């Protein structure tokens, strides 16, 4: 019963990273090593695991998290990292078990004219918690003057679109990115390598 | 503060093309609604042109659709407008201007400091 990475890796549409999309994948056969062993990835970096005995492990739960950044901003998707994305998007914990796995979408998630359709969460009162996500709208206050939920004057939208060009430099372009977390409970392990 | 950098303008002749940018600085785009306003000798300031950071929709008055475009590069915070097929009656101080919304409909809040452009007769 093979782990249905195909819906997660080759989905048509990503989820912007401030909603970024959980899929749990449990009771299947996984071979992690046709993943780790493809050029298709310019990232797949593993963190409390070694990548090449993933085949030989059994985990209670995987979780499969995606969504779409900058290619610029991938290295925030690590254990221990500051800025926009790490602190108000996406954050992953010091004890992470998992791995990073991105690519460059560029040919799917820009167009004529920019893609707009991606967002990431500018302003926030407070960081994140590993694994937390934040899908509020509320207008953030930037000034010395109450909003009362008025969007205006030092008196923010918390989200931004990307407007992702065809044309902008790789640190710019979008990149698709999977974080896989590996669950180790004491308890039947349920998805395993071949 | 919120500052717009406008660069771009000066002389041409009529039906040749200028590109005006504005870089905004102590605001990110992607939100808001930026774009461009200009001033004719002896005409009240008026629209030109308007980009919505936030989806991409643009927006122009009859006098300037098709002849010029407007666009963003939300990643490096600048508009760009390209002004093709000028004439004398384009001669103007345009400026750059910056809304507090998502929307090209509501009034700018932030402006430029104007750049001329003049568009010489044959
Ligand atoms: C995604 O599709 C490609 C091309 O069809 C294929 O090589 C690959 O097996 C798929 N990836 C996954 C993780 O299933």
């Amino acid at each position: 019963n093979l782990c249905p990475f195909g819906e997660v890796f080759n989905a048509t549409r990503f989820a912007s990273v401030y909603a970024w999309n959980r899929k749990r994948i449990s009771n299947c056969v996984a071979d992690y090593s046709v993943l780790y062993n493809s050029a298709s990835f310019s990232t797949f970096k593993c963190y409390g695991v070694s990548p090449t005995k993933l085949n030989d492990l059994c985990f209670t739960n995987v979780y499969a998290d995606s969504f779409v950044i900058r290619g610029d901003e991938v290295r925030q998707i690590a254990p221990g990292q500051t800025g926009k994305i790490a602190d108000y998007n996406y954050k992953l914990p010091d004890d992470f078990t998992g791995c990073v796995i991105a690519w460059n979408s560029n040919n799917l998630d820009s167009k004529v004219g920019g893609n707009y359709n991606y967002l990431y969460r500018l302003f926030r009162k407070s960081n994140l918690k590993p694994f937390e996500r934040d899908i509020s709208t509320e207008i953030y206050q930037a000034g010395s003057t109450p909003c009362n939920g008025v969007e205006g004057f030092n008196c923010y939208f918390p989200l931004q679109s990307y407007g992702f060009q065809p044309t902008y430099g790789v640190g710019y372009q979008p990149y698709r990115v999977v974080v896989l977390s590996f669950e180790l409970l004491h308890a039947p392990a349920t998805v395993c390598g071949p | 503060q919120v500052q717009l950098v406008e660069s771009g303008g000066g002389s041409v002749q009529a039906g040749g093309s200028l590109t005006l940018s504005c870089v905004a600085s102590g605001v990110t785009l992607g939100r808001h609604a930026i774009g461009w306003f200009r001033q004719a000798p002896g005409k009240e300031r008026e629209r030109v042109s308007c980009i919505r950071t936030f989806d991409g929709i643009t927006s122009y008055v009859e006098s300037t659709k098709g002849r010029f475009t407007i666009s963003s590069n939300n990643a490096m915070n600048t508009v760009y407008l390209q002004m093709n097929s000028l004439k004398p009656e384009d001669t103007a101080v345009y400026f750059c201007a910056l809304g507090v919304t998502a929307a090209c409909s509501d009034n700018p809040y932030f402006w430029g400091q104007g750049t001329q452009v003049t568009v010489s007769s044959h």
